[PDB]
C-alpha cells in the first residue's frame, strides 16, 4: 500500500540526519517502485443540482468513455465539472494551499426548490482512494455548508515529497480541450525547457502554440549540435561565450545579466551529459513521425531557415506549402497533436518512450471541421498512438457513434417523471 | 467677438484651428495628411449635401487661399480641397531649414476652456536636448504641455 | 490593371436615382465567414440610425451583435410610445362601448338603451379604424418589432 | 417642550417597557416626532484658528443668505472647505457610529515657523438645542488642544436615528456642496451617489438620467396597471349604465354589485405600495421643478422620431433642441435639476417635498453665467426654495447691487501690528 | 473666455500687458463682460446678430 510506504519513509526521515543516506535508503526506491507501478483513474463522480442537472451518478471506463446527445443535454456540463474537479488537485500540487476555481453564482439550477449545489468525485489510484467534494449554496440562504480538501492535499503531498528526493520524478497528465480551439487558425497567424512550465502555472484549457514553436527551434538547435556534431568543443565554446558577456557587459544592464546566465546555461552542456539513445534527434524524429500518421497526404515536414527567421515547410503532391497556406481542418489537427505530444515528451524526462505516460485527456465536440472519411478512424489513431491515458470525448455525429464498441457509449435521455423532466443516461 | 448667439462662438474658433492644422503637417514633411472634416458635422437640414471653409493668408504682397470641403455619404457629386497654395508657401519655410540653421517658424497655439482643468492638476500630476519640432506636435494646449515646462525650467 | 467601367456606371444610376427620391432602397451583399462562432455571446449613446451604416463592411465579424441589441431596445420604445396617447382614448371608449353593450345584455335586456350602445359602439369605432394611423401598416412600430 | 427631556422621557419608556408594537403606538414617540418636525437646521457661528491664510476669525452667519464678496487670495474657498470638513464628521457619524470624517492634510496648515496646531470649531442650534464641534490638527513637536471633541455631535445622530429606526419614510438634513474644478438604499436604489461633493458641467450624465427614468417610469405605466385602470373605466360606465345613464330585487342586485365594484376596486389600490417613491412621481416632480424655475418655457418632452430621438422645449412659437442651449443655461438646468432630486428623495412624506430643511454652498456662482442671468438668479434661487439655508460666494459686482445690505460681508484684511489677518465689514 | 477665475480690477488691464509684451502677434479673443469690452476700442469689436 501507498500509504503504509508513506508513512514508514515519513517516520525515518524525520527521525534522522545526513540526508545523502536518506537519499540512498531503501524507503525512496519503494515509494519509486510503488508510485511508478499506479496508474491514474478516475471511476466515478457524482453531480447534485448544477445547471441542468438535478441527480446523477456516473462510472467511467478505464481506457474510453463516449458520451451521445443531441443539443442542449448537458454534455458540456459533465466536463466543466470534471475540470473544476481536476483544478484543485492541480493547484494544490502546484502551491500549497493554493485555491483553484469555485462556482459561480448562475451554475446552480434556475428552480425555485433548489438552495445549494454539489460536486463528488472519487480517484482510484491501484489499492489508494480519496474523494473529492465541491459545494455552493444559492445567494441570500442560510446553512452555508463547507468543502472537504484533505483528501487532495493528502495526494498532493506525496507527489511533492517523492519529486524533492529525485529531480527527475513523474507526473500526471490532465488536459481540456474546449470550444475555444478553434478561431485564428487554432493558433496558427496570431525559453521553453522548464518542466513546470507545461504544468503547475499553465492552465488546463488552450490559448496559444507559439511556444510549441520557439520549443521545435531549440529542439532543432540542440539537435544539430550534440547529435549531428559540427560544434567541437562545445562547452569550451559556450564558457568562453559566457566569458565574452561578461567581459562586454563590464565594458540594458538587465538584458545583459540575462544574456550572460543564457549563456552559463548554454555552458552548462557538458555539466548535463547524457548523449543517451533518447538523444535530441531522436526526439526530433519521433515527434515529425507521430504528427506525419495523422496527416497521410503530406510527405515530408521540414524546418528552414532564412532572411534571419525560421519557417515550416510542407509537401504536398509536388508543391511546397508554408503554415498559413492549409486548411482549417488540417490545421486542427496539426495544432492538438502537437500539444498532446509535447505535453508528454515534457513532463516524463526518463520514459525510454515518453508517449507511455499517465494522465486523463477531455475532448468536446472533437468532430469540428473533418470529413466523413477523416471521422471513421481518429478515435482508433488516438487510442492506438497513445495508450496509457484515459479519453473523455463526446459527439454527436452517427458516423463517429458506429465505429465505437459497446460497452464505452452512454446515452442520455430526458425523461419527465411526476411532472419534472429529469437527465437520465442509460446503456445499449 | 462679442455678442451671443444660438450658433456658438466656439464653432469659429475650431474652423480657424482646422484650417492652421494643414500648414504645419506640410511643414513637418511634404504632402502630410492633417484634420479632415468630420461626416458628423455636416448639417443636418435636407436642402444641404456639402460643408466648406475657406481663408486667405497674406504676408505682405503674397497671397494664398485655402478652401477644405467634404460632401455627405451618397451624394451625386464628390468634392475634394486645393491645397496647392499651402504647398507652396510651405515649400520656402523647408528650403530655409535645409539650407541656413537657426531658422524661426511661424506660431500658432488655441487655449481652449478646459484650461482650468489641466492647469488646476499643480498638486501631485505624479527631454535633455529640446529640438525645435517638439512644439510643433499639437495646437491644443494640455497637461503634458506644463508637465514638459517644469522639466525646460 | 484593373476594369472598372463597368461597375462605376452601374454605381452612378444607383446615386442618381437616389438623389430624387426619398425612400429609396438598396441591394444587400452579406457574408458569414467561419468566424462567426467566435462571437456565440463573448458606444457614446448612439443616437442617428442610417441606412449607410450598414455599408461599412460586407463581413459581419466582432461589434455587429452588440449595434444589433442596442438597435432592438430603440425600437422596443419606439412602439411603447406608439403603445400609448390617442391610441389609449378610443380605447377607452371601445372598452366602455363593450361594457355598455354586454349591460344591455343583462338585466333581461332592459332600442332606447340597446339603440344607444349600438349607435355609439358603431360610431366610435369606424371614426377610430376610418384614421388607421394614417394609412395602416404605414404606422409600422408595433408590427416590426412583432 | 425641550427635546432632550422628550427624548430621555422616550428612550428610557421604550428601554424599561417591552411588546415594540405598545412602544410605537405610546404617545412618546409621536411626541418626539411632532417636536422634531417643528425645528430648522441651521449653523450660527463659526471660529478659524491657523487655517491656511487666516489664523483667527469668528464669524456668525445669517439664516437666510451670506454673500461673501472679495478678490482673489483673500480666503473666499477656505470658509467653505471649513464648512464641508464640519459637515462630514455629522454625516459620517450619521451613516454609522464611530466613523472617521475628514482630516486636515498637512499642507493645509499654515507655514509660519511660530505655529504649533489648527484648530476649527463650530455651532449647530436647532429650536432651542445646541451643539459644538471643535477639530484639532498639531503639526510637529507640540500639543494640539485636547483631542478631536465630537461628544457633542453624536447626539444628534443619535436622536435622528432613533426616530428613523422605528418609522419609516421620515426626513433627514439636506447636506450639498458645489465646489470648483478640482479633481437597498433609496439612493442605490436608481442611479444617485451618496456623496458631499457634486460637480457642474456635467450635462451628458444628467441627460442619460433623465432619459433612462423616462423609459423606466413608461415601462412601469403598462403592465398591471392597465387591469386596474381597465376595472375601473367599465365600472365608471357600469355605474352610470344603472343610475345616472340610465335615467337620462333588482335595484338590490344593482347597488351591491356596485357597492362590490367599489371594494374590490379600493382593495387592489391598497394591495401594493403608496405613491412614496415610484418612477412617475419623480420624473414629472424633478420636469415640474424646472419648469418653475424658468417660466419663459412651456413645455419640455422627449419625442422618438423615425430614425433618432431628442428633447424639445417650446419657448414662444419656437421648438429647440436641448443641444441648442448656450452653456449659461446648461449649468442652470443641471444645477436646478440635482438639487430638486435631491430634495425628493430626502422627503418622501410632505405633499410639496421643495419645503425641506439643510444647507447649500455654491462657490463662484458667476461661472459661465450671462449678465442678464446674473440679475435674477439670487431672487429666483431664494424663491423657488424658501426653507433651505444658502451660503454663495460672490465674485463680480453685478450680482452684489440686487442683495440687500442685511446679508453682506466684505473683506479688507488689514494688517494688524504688521501681521495679515482677515477682517469682515458690515 | 479671457475673462475666466479674473476680479474686476485685474480685468481692465490684461489687454494693455497682452499687447505691450508681445506686440507681433495676431489676437482672437471672444469676451463675456463689460469691463473687457470698455477698454477696446470701436474698430476691433464685431457683433454678431441672429
Ligand atoms: N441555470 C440553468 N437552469 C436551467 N436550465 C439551464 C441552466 N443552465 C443551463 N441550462 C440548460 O442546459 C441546457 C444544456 O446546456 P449545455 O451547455 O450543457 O449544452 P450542450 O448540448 O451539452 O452543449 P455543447 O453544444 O457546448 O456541447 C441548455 O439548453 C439550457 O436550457
Ligand atoms: N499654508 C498657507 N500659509 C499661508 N497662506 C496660505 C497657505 N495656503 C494658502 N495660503 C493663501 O491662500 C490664498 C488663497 O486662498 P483661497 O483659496 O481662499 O483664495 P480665493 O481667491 O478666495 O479662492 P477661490 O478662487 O477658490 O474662491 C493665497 O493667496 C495664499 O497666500
Amino acid at each position: 500500500n501507498l500509504e503504509t510506504c508513506y508513512v514508514d519513509f515519513l517516520e525515518l526521515e524525520s527521525h534522522v540526519i545526513n540526508e545523502d543516506y536518506l537519499k540512498e535508503s531503501v524507503e525512496l526506491q519503494k515509494l519509486i517502485s510503488t508510485l511508478n507501478e499506479s496508474k491514474f483513474h478516475l471511476n466515478k463522480i457524482g453531480i447534485h443540482d448544477f445547471k441542468r442537472i438535478r441527480e446523477l451518478q456516473i462510472s467511467l471506463e478505464d481506457d474510453l468513455t463516449v458520451f451521445v446527445g443531441d443539443n442542449g443535454f448537458g454534455k458540456s456540463t459533465i466536463l466543466d465539472a470534471i475540470a473544476i474537479v481536476l483544478s484543485w488537485l492541480r493547484s494544490n500540487i502546484e502551491k500549497e494551499s493554493k485555491p483553484g476555481t469555485y462556482i459561480k453564482s448562475h451554475e446552480v439550477n434556475n428552480s425555485v426548490d433548489v438552495e445549494y449545489a454539489s460536486i463528488d468525485a472519487n480517484i482510484k489510484l491501484k489499492d489508494f482512494n480519496t474523494s473529492i467534494l465541491i459545494t455552493k449554496a444559492k445567494e441570500g440562504a442560510y446553512y452555508s455548508r463547507n468543502n472537504e480538501l484533505l483528501g487532495v492535499k493528502k495526494l498532493a503531498s506525496i507527489y511533492r515529497l517523492v519529486n524533492k528526493y529525485v529531480d527527475n520524478a513523474s507526473l500526471p497528465l490532465m488536459a481540456y480541450y474546449s470550444i475555444a480551439r478553434s478561431y485564428i487558425g487554432g493558433g496558427v497567424d496570431r525559453t521553453v525547457w522548464s518542466k513546470f512550465d507545461v504544468y503547475d502555472e499553465i492552465e488546463f484549457d488552450r490559448n496559444d502554440f507559439t511556444d510549441f514553436f520557439q520549443w521545435l527551434v531549440f529542439l532543432h538547435n540542440r539537435a544539430s549540435q550534440e547529435k549531428l556534431s559540427e560544434s567541437q568543443t562545445t562547452i569550451n565554446a559556450l564558457f568562453s561565450d559566457i566569458q565574452s558577456l561578461k567581459a562586454t557587459l563590464t565594458q540594458v544592464i538587465k538584458g545583459l545579466e540575462l544574456s550572460l546566465k543564457e549563456k552559463l546555461n548554454y555552458m552548462k552542456s557538458l555539466q548535463s551529459g547524457e548523449h543517451k539513445f533518447n538523444n535530441a534527434v531522436s526526439l526530433y524524429d519521433s515527434v515529425i513521425n507521430t504528427i506525419l500518421k495523422f496527416l497521410p497526404e503530406f510527405q515530408w515536414i521540414k524546418l528552414v531557415y532564412g532572411d534571419d527567421d525560421y519557417k515550416i515547410i510542407l509537401k504536398k503532391g509536388e508543391v511546397e506549402l508554408d503554415i498559413q497556406q492549409l486548411s482549417q481542418g488540417e490545421k486542427t489537427i496539426f495544432t492538438l497533436v502537437g500539444d498532446l505530444a509535447r505535453r508528454l515528451i515534457l513532463l516524463n524526462p526518463n520514459l525510454s518512450n515518453p508517449l507511455l505516460g499517465y494522465g486523463i485527456v477531455l475532448i468536446d465536440e472533437i468532430d469540428l471541421h473533418l470529413h466523413p472519411q477523416w471521422q471513421q478512424t481518429i478515435i482508433e489513431r488516438l487510442t492506438s498512438t497513445f495508450p496509457n491515458v484515459q479519453f473523455v470525448i463526446t459527439t454527436h455525429s452517427p458516423q463517429v457513434l458506429s465505429t465505437v464498441s459497446s460497452r464505452s457509449v452512454r446515452i442520455l435521455q430526458e425523461v419527465e417523471v411526476d411532472g419534472v423532466n429529469d437527465l437520465i443516461v442509460s446503456h445499449p | 467677438f462679442v455678442g451671443d448667439n444660438g450658433f456658438g462662438k466656439s464653432t469659429i474658433l475650431d474652423a480657424i484651428a482646422i484650417v492652421l492644422s494643414w500648414l504645419r503637417s506640410n511643414i513637418e514633411k511634404e504632402s502630410k495628411p492633417g484634420t479632415y472634416i468630420k461626416s458628423h458635422e455636416v448639417n443636418n437640414s435636407v436642402d444641404v449635401e456639402y460643408a466648406s471653409i475657406d481663408a486667405n493668408i497674406k504676408l505682405k504682397d503674397f497671397n494664398t487661399s485655402i478652401l477644405i470641403t467634404k460632401a455627405k455619404e451618397g451624394a451625386y457629386y464628390s468634392r475634394n480641397n486645393e491645397l496647392l497654395g499651402v504647398k507652396k508657401l510651405a515649400s520656402i519655410y523647408r528650403l530655409v531649414n535645409k539650407y541656413v540653421d537657426n531658422a524661426s517658424l511661424p506660431l500658432m497655439a488655441y487655449y481652449s476652456i478646459a484650461r482650468s482643468y489641466i492647469g488646476g492638476g499643480v498638486d501631485r500630476k505624479r527631454k535633455t536636448v529640446w529640438s525645435k519640432f517638439d512644439v510643433y506636435d499639437e495646437i491644443e494646449f494640455d497637461r503634458n504641455d506644463f508637465t514638459d515646462f517644469f522639466q525646460w525650467l | 490593371n484593373n476594369e472598372l467601367l463597368g461597375v462605376k456606371k452601374l454605381a452612378s444610376i444607383y446615386r442618381l436615382v437616389n438623389k430624387y427620391v426619398d425612400n429609396a432602397s438598396l441591394p444587400l451583399m452579406a457574408y458569414y465567414s467561419i468566424a462567426r462562432s467566435y462571437i456565440g455571446g463573448g458606444a457614446k449613446t448612439k443616437t442617428v440610425w442610417s441606412k449607410f451604416d450598414v455599408y461599412d463592411e460586407i463581413e459581419f465579424d466582432r461589434n455587429d451583435f452588440t449595434d444589433f441589441f442596442q438597435w432592438l431596445v430603440f425600437l422596443h420604445n419606439r412602439a411603447s410610445q406608439e403603445k400609448l396617447s390617442e391610441s389609449q382614448t378610443t380605447i377607452n371608449a371601445l372598452f366602455s362601448d363593450i361594457q355598455s353593450l354586454k349591460a344591455t345584455l343583462t338585466q333581461l335586456s332592459a332600442s332606447t338603451v340597446i339603440k344607444g350602445l349600438e349607435l355609439s359602439l358603431k360610431e366610435k369605432l369606424n371614426y377610430m379604424k376610418s384614421l388607421q394611423s394614417g394609412e395602416h401598416k404605414f404606422n409600422n412600430a408595433v408590427s416590426l418589432y412583432d
